[PDB]
């Protein structure tokens, strides 16, 4: 990556849950997460 | 085979308001331990949450859509954020 676009996600990285905004994509919990499928749409 | 869509404003909207591209969102898709779950079925698609890694730095969420057409699948990103404490928690250990 450019410098710059890597910085953008080492800052994003650094975010505190406090920084985080839920108006688009609420807060979820465990429960809501009981029925996941992991590499649901993974292609090689 | 999969091809990935999203409106152009909504990327510029959510970069302004999360700090997340949707060019970056697209990657947790190629992460092969993403976790998804889906929401519901909306305007004749089925809304799902993925949680990846991007460019190993860090853990973000996507709302997305996914439908299927003859001979490809599209996925349209619709919103993007950082994951949380709990997100991440499954991301890790689910």
């Amino acid at each position: 990556l450019s410098a710059q676009h890597e910085a953008e996600l080492k800052a994003l990285a650094k975010k505190s849950d406090d920084e985080i905004d839920y108006s688009d994509i609420p807060a979820s919990e465990d429960g809501q997460w009981s029925e996941a499928v992991r590499g649901k749409f993974f292609r090689p | 085979p999969m091809e990935f869509e999203w409106d152009a404003n909504k990327a510029k909207s959510n970069l302004r308001k999360h700090g997340v591209r949707f060019e970056d969102a697209v990657l947790v898709f190629d992460d092969p331990r993403h976790l998804s779950r889906q929401e519901r079925y909306e305007n004749g698609e089925y809304r799902w949450q993925t949680l990846g890694l991007v460019h190993g730095i860090v853990v973000i969420l996507v709302a997305h859509s996914v439908r299927f057409e003859s001979g490809f699948d599209v996925i349209r990103i619709i919103s993007a954020r950082k994951a949380d404490r709990k997100e991440r928690n499954r991301y890790e250990h689910g």
